[PDB]
């Protein structure tokens, strides 16, 4: 893909920053991407109808930042912990 | 104070770097006993 | 000589599996069916065949032709989406899995009620079986004493359950609306986990450490006995020590694991994958039934005689006569001496000593509508509406029984490691199944479920569609729509 | 003879239903008792054996 | 090999005629009667499993004999207490 | 058990499948009847 | 063994004070009958 130089840059910063860093407990753990597999293929498109404004009243079932349509799943479960201002362009992204 | 988050959500005892020290990873999934755990802390577990 | 040996050998083998198919087709029917009862409702009694037996429930049958009321599920318009997608459908439900065989109608219903049966399935399976009363039972096991109720109180069992005849037909009759009342519940401590057992020694994390009889042949010279000699202490009982600090774990530890498995080649995972399937929708149950109620709509009112006050007082399905909407509007049941005073004289001598429900009528049908949204999570592993593989699972498995067959006959293992294979299962059944079961246990949609309002995810979003909507129940798409 | 009241798993077992809905589906059988009961406040002692 | 064949083949036809009239018994009976225990009143009682393993087992253990190699789960401490009672007067150890 | 209680039930065949009236009556004669069986073993020796 | 199981205590008392249930713990008198018709209960222990 690339050169040498990029590598190595991010190797010394791997090897510098992160161990500085580790002055705690943390440590490297393992993933489950096995299991999430079928768990980030998840879309929720708005019910807007077409040629319509979308109002910016906080009270009102179109406001994805808002509590108005959480959806469990895990995303709006740990919504509490990472609230995030999303729209639409990232879950067309990880559609994509 | 985590008492909302499972203990084995993504996490599993996978040593590989021996730069990383968790003591309190173990001790909170498995559920390793007091002589266990002072095994632990005298000798880092080492994969032979 | 041995050409004509393997056709016959052939001819045999599809022989032999024509004849298992057509045992397996003839086995399905039943026809059992039950005598008149005592005018079902009041309105409309259950009558033979299903002419007069949908009287009062016209408005959900006009949607429901699809299974022309003989025991099938109809669900609502998600349904009807998935039936039209059938094309491409994600899910394994209809379309007769792949094109390598399969049907319509009855095998539907059939593949549908096998998909939910899985602890056993060997040769036999039935059809038309409803699975309420066992969850009503565990709700209760736990809720006993837990309690945490608004105003009414009730503690006895056996004149829940004695008045079976009028049981099933509050059953059929409320059970309509899968929504509920209260607010918040338990609904986790349950926690069903699967039973298994590898290797041994002693319980981690616990209360005591090896007992005081290890401490006491070690500070001794005792030892541990030799593998090689087996040699008891005799010790133990000569210095006559005050007692000690003895605990009861290891009686709960030891629990209850002696069933068998319904598979080849051991091990048990065919049932495990699809129960931890469909424990997942514990969560979507939980959430589909904390906020609703019944008042009655202009729609769903089209023949009534006494049920003037009914939309009112709540959920009678009889009269209420004055309790039932004590509270706000009506709420749980409480209270029965007009039904047992009209039973005794009308209905007692005729239905007394039966079962619940049914299975060659519409009676399972009040599962089937609670049951709307937790059989939609048992397709997907996370549950999600998202496309996903899990169509191919009976062809795998089908495949690889086959694939085992075939070896047994032909081959005899050998070279096939089927030593390491059960090793390491002997850990993957304890390992990975206990980490499933205590993933999640607790659904945080609490503020949501009162703030988003749109639990009215099957029809438009309005207070009258809401209204009616929460007043039927899951609002089954209509007919004439193939 | 057991007969100990009509109760919950606090009694002997009462814990017959645990894997009883597999393959069971909804058995039938002839009609011997008649009459029906109610459920109204809390129960206390009796005698059903 | 042939030998081997042939006892495959017979055991084969054997299986497939119990199966056969199995079926033609179930057939014949009017309706699948299965055992059942249950102590309440008028419910469903439970659902035991097919007494039909011991061909299988033989089977299973006879085209695979010189494998297994598993630990085996025990019936309760009736081991270590048996060899305990034994081991005072007249040790026997395991023999077998 | 015997009939006639509070609830005006008055009924003709029903006379154990009722559970209040009948079992307030009933449980407190046969609260007496309870069998009790008490006898002691010993090992002894074993002959022959 | 036949006589010498019934003694005096009532077969609560002697299953759950006199340690006859040790070897195989099970429930009270209503899956007593399972517990002696299925049998082999197994136990936390599989051999090295």
């Amino acid at each position: 893909h690339h050169d040498r130089e990029w590598g190595i840059l991010s190797k010394i910063y791997y090897y510098i920053v992160i161990p500085a860093f580790s002055r705690g407990s943390c440590c490297t753990m393992g993933v489950r991407y096995d299991r999430l597999y079928p768990a980030l293929q998840a879309v929720i498109v708005p019910e807007i109808p077409a040629d319509e404004e979308a109002p910016t009243t906080p009270e009102d079932p179109r406001h994805p930042l808002h509590a108005h349509q959480l959806v469990p799943n895990s995303l709006n479960v740990y919504f509490h912990n990472a609230h995030l201002t999303v729209d639409g362009d990232a879950l067309l992204t990880l559609q994509e | 104070y985590d008492e909302t988050i499972a203990t084995g959500t993504f996490f599993y005892p996978v040593p590989v770097n021996p730069l990383f020290a968790c003591p309190e990873h173990l001790a909170s999934l498995r559920g390793m006993t007091n002589a266990r755990r002072v095994l632990a802390k005298m000798v880092p577990p080492i994969p032979p | 000589v041995l050409d004509s040996l393997e056709t016959a050998a052939a001819e045999a083998e599809e022989a032999d599996a024509q004849s298992e198919e057509c045992t397996r087709t003839e086995i399905i029917r039943n026809e059992s069916i039950h005598p008149e009862v005592q005018i079902a409702k009041n309105d409309a009694p259950l009558q033979y065949d299903t002419n007069f037996q949908v009287d009062f429930i016209t408005l959900v049958y006009l949607g429901r032709a699809r299974g022309n009321n003989s025991p099938g599920i109809v669900f609502g318009p998600w349904y009807r989406t998935l039936q039209e997608r059938l094309v491409l459908d994600r899910p394994v439900a209809a379309r007769g899995v792949d094109c390598k065989d399969g049907r319509i109608s009855r095998t539907f219903m059939n593949t549908t009620v096998t998909c939910l049966q899985s602890a056993g399935r060997m040769y036999v399976g039935d059809r038309a079986y409803s699975a309420f009363e066992c969850a009503v039972l565990c709700l209760y096991l736990m809720y006993r004493t837990s309690n945490s109720v608004h105003e009414p109180q009730v503690s006895s069992f056996g004149n829940l359950i004695e008045h079976l005849p009028e049981y099933t037909e509050t059953f059929v009759n409320y059970m309509t609306t899968h929504e509920n009342k209260n607010s918040y519940q338990f609904c986790y401590d349950r926690l069903p986990r699967d039973q298994f057992h590898a290797r041994g020694g002693r319980y981690d994390q616990g209360a005591l450490t090896s007992h005081s009889v290890m401490d006491a042949l070690i500070r001794l010279q005792v030892l541990p006995p030799a593998p090689g000699q087996f040699n008891p202490g005799v010790n133990d009982i000569i210095d006559r020590n005050h007692t000690a600090y003895v605990d009861k774990i290891q009686q709960a530890a030891a629990a209850y694991l002696e069933r068998a498995q319904n598979v080849f080649l051991m091990e048990d995972q065919t049932l495990l994958r699809l129960t931890i399937d469909t424990i997942t929708a514990l969560l979507l149950l939980r959430r589909l039934l904390w906020n609703g109620n019944v008042y009655g709509d202009k729609l769903k009112n089209n023949f009534q005689l006494g049920l003037i006050v009914s939309e009112a007082t709540g959920t009678p399905t009889n009269n209420v006569i004055l309790r039932g909407a004590t509270g706000f509007d009506g709420k749980f049941k409480s209270g029965n001496n007009n039904f047992q005073f009209l039973c005794e004289r009308y209905i007692a001598p005729l239905y007394t000593l039966n079962r619940t429900t049914e299975l060659t009528e519409m009676f399972p049908g009040l599962v089937a509508l609670c049951l709307d949204a937790h059989t939609q999570l048992s397709r997907g592993s996370l549950g999600r509406t998202v496309i996903d593989i899990s169509s191919g699972q009976y062809q795998d498995r089908l495949i690889s029984l086959i694939a085992l067959e075939l070896e047994h006959r032909r081959q005899n293992v050998t070279s096939l490691p089927i030593a390491a294979v059960v090793s390491i299962h002997d850990s993957v059944m304890l390992q990975y199944e206990r980490g499933l079961g205590m993933l999640m246990h607790q659904p945080r949609v609490r503020a949501a479920l009162e703030e988003s309002r749109r639990l009215a995810q099957f029809n438009v979003n309005s207070d009258y569609d809401l209204l009616y909507f929460v007043c039927l129940g899951v609002i089954p798409q209509f007919a004439s729509t193939p």
